[PDB]
C-alpha cells in the first residue's frame, strides 16, 4: 500500500533481530521481500549497563 | 571501659561470687563471704534478655522459595535474579556484622554502668561513716554487723544512727 512519503519512500521496511544460541541453526526462507543478513555479531552479554544520551 | 568501674577502679571479677552478676563482699565480726545484689542483677538480666529477644524476634519472615530457574536464552533475568540475591546477601551480612559489633560494645558498657551505679549508691549512703580504700571497697569507721550490712545492700542504711560513733573514731584515727 502507499504510505505518506518519509525520506521519499512510500514503502516501508520492518527490522527484526534474534539471538542464536551456540550450536543452534537459524533458517531463512523467502519468495521475496527479504532483506537478508550479511554481517552478524558474535557477542557475550554482561550484567546490563545503561545508555547515556549526552553531549 | 566507658564508665571506669569494670577493668577500672574495680580491677577484676569474683569467681567466688557465683549467684549473681553484681554483688558484695563483706567482712565483720560474724564472718565474711560473697553475696549478690539481687535487684541490680535481675534488672540487668531482664534488660539483656529483652535486648536479645528484640534482636531475634523483630525478624519475622514469611514463607518464601528463593530459587528460580531460567533457560539458556534467559541469561539477563538470571543475572537480575542473582543481583537481587547478592544484594540482599550483602545488605544482611554487613548489617548483621555491625549490629553485633556495636551492640556488644553497648552491652559491656551497660555492665560497666551498672557496677558504677552500685558503687555510687553505697558511697552516697555511707558518706563519711566509711573510708574509700579503693578497688570498690569501703572500710567502716563504726562496727557494721550483719543487720547493718543488709541495710546497706537494701538501700536503708541509717547514717545518723552511727554518725557520732564514726565521727569519734574517724577523728581518733586521723589524729
Amino acid at each position: 500500500a502507499i504510505r505518506p512519503k518519509v525520506r521519499d519512500q512510500e514503502g516501508r521496511m520492518n527490522y527484526y533481530w534474534t539471538l542464536v544460541e551456540p550450536g543452534d541453526k537459524i533458517t531463512f526462507e523467502a519468495t521475496g521481500n527479504l532483506v537478508v543478513p550479511r554481517y552478524a555479531f558474535a557477542m557475550e552479554r554482561n550484567a546490563g549497563s545503561g545508555i547515556i544520551i549526552s553531549d | 571501659g566507658l564508665f571506669g568501674a569494670i577493668a577500672g577502679f574495680i580491677e577484676g571479677g569474683w569467681t567466688g561470687m557465683v549467684d549473681g552478676w553484681y554483688g558484695y563482699h563483706h567482712q565483720n565480726e560474724q564472718g565474711s563471704g560473697y553475696a549478690a545484689d539481687l535487684k541490680s542483677t535481675q534488672n540487668a538480666i531482664d534488660g539483656i534478655t529483652n535486648k536479645v529477644n528484640s534482636v531475634i524476634e523483630k525478624m519475622n519472615t514469611q514463607f518464601t522459595a528463593v530459587g528460580k530457574e531460567f533457560n539458556h536464552l534467559e541469561k539477563r533475568i538470571e543475572n537480575l535474579n542473582k543481583k537481587v540475591d547478592d544484594g540482599f546477601l550483602d545488605i544482611w551480612t554487613y548489617n548483621a556484622e555491625l549490629l553485633v559489633l556495636l551492640e556488644n560494645e553497648r552491652t559491656l558498657d551497660y555492665h560497666d554502668s551498672n557496677v558504677k551505679n552500685l558503687y555510687e549508691k553505697v558511697r552516697s549512703q555511707l558518706k563519711n561513716n566509711a573510708k574509700e580504700i579503693g578497688n570498690g571497697c569501703f572500710e567502716f569507721y563504726h562496727k557494721c554487723d550483719n543487720t547493718c550490712m543488709e541495710s546497706v545492700k537494701n538501700g536503708t542504711y541509717d547514717y545518723p544512727k552511727y554518725s557520732e560513733e564514726a565521727k569519734l573514731n574517724r577523728e581518733e584515727i586521723d589524729s
